[PDB]
């Protein structure tokens, strides 16, 4: 999971 | 927004779709080229060709469960380039290169017409 | 083998796909969660949910138009999962994440079942 | 396009  | 995002989740579903595919499981057409037959889902098909999205936003079109494809259409290229939707790998081969950018114009693939454009240029 | 790859392949076709979403284009089935109705594509949930895998691969559930699901089902979960499916970004907040926690564990997602868990841990 |  990544902040976009 | 302040969304968080999953990284592979786009790789991950469309490689279900492709197990789907392989299993026949949703399938809702059948691309007839020449002697050959492809079974695949409309809306892949439409999510990766401008050929096939016109086709099945198309009325009529979109309630047809055959589509013939014109007859200079090589079977072999076509079955690479649904490979390619599938997976988002090409089998781009000194062979079949010819076959896979003239298909992929016809189907409106432009980013493989670019890479096909790019290897037959270097072979010049 | 020896295939070239498209790195962006995989995300263009999920942004198609929620754009033919978006459209209500091809949409074979509506999920029902209490009082709301949620289109969609069951290729895309099958692609996404263990839940959903199971019913569409049964002989009957294959065939049905509409889905029902359980009562304890909170919509805008539902709602912000059904988002993810097509995007792969998740609306996480303080607000949501024990309705999309338990929605997912529901719809069986296990990768966001796992970031929920993590999330409510450092809060802990 | 990468080789993968
Ligand atoms: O080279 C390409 C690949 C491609 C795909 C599509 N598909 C879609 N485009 C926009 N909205 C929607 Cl809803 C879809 Cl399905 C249209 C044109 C092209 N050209
Ligand atoms: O957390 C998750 C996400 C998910 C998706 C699916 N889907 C598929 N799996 C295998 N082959 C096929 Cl054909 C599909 Cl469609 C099944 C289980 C789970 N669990
Ligand atoms: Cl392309
Ligand atoms: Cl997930």
């Amino acid at each position: 999971w990544v902040i976009p | 927004d302040s969304c968080i995002q999953f990284t592979r989740h786009a790789s991950d579903v469309l490689l279900n779709l492709n197990r789907l595919r392989s299993r026949d499981i949703l399938t809702d057409v059948v691309i007839v080229v020449s002697r050959e037959q492809f079974r695949a889902h409309k809306t892949v098909l439409m999510a990766c060709s401008g050929l096939f999205y016109s086709i099945f936003t198309d009325q009529l079109k979109c309630n047809l469960s055959v589509i013939n494809l014109d007859p200079e259409i090589n079977p072999e290229g076509f079955c690479i380039l649904l490979d390619f939707m599938y997976t988002s790998r090409l089998n781009l081969r000194e062979g079949n290169i010819m076959a896979v950018m003239a298909t992929a114009m016809y189907l409106q693939m432009e980013h493989v017409v670019d890479t096909c454009r790019k290897f037959i240029k270097a072979s010049e």
